[PDB]
């Protein structure tokens, strides 16, 4: 959300607060959790810069 | 300066301390239309005398 703080805000994908667009966002159970555990996606909660 | 005007900060920078620009960018515009006010106001009372 524009200007929220955290891991997956200032480390993964950060978000102007003048944004001018749309979140679309739907739970992938169906599609990505599977019996591997999708463990392939990963996020960069360390980084020297946010 | 010294007075809020609604905020929650007298110094601006105490604001920038630790509130983020998403709820820091609507804390500064209240101070800052506030002060402009105040500055408005001098400057009229200024032009009359």
């Amino acid at each position: 959300a524009p200007g929220q703080t955290g891991k997956i805000a200032d480390y993964n994908y950060k978000l102007p607060d003048d944004f001018t667009g749309c979140v679309i966002a739907w739970n992938s159970n169906n599609l990505d959790s599977k019996v591997g555990g999708n463990y392939n996606y990963l996020y960069r909660l360390f980084r020297k810069s946010n | 300066l010294s007075s809020n005007f609604g905020a929650i900060s007298s110094v601006l920078n105490d604001i920038l301390s630790r509130l983020d620009p998403p709820e820091a960018e609507v804390q500064i515009d209240r101070l800052i239309t506030g002060r402009l006010q105040s500055l408005q106001t001098y400057v009229t009372q200024q032009l009359i005398r």
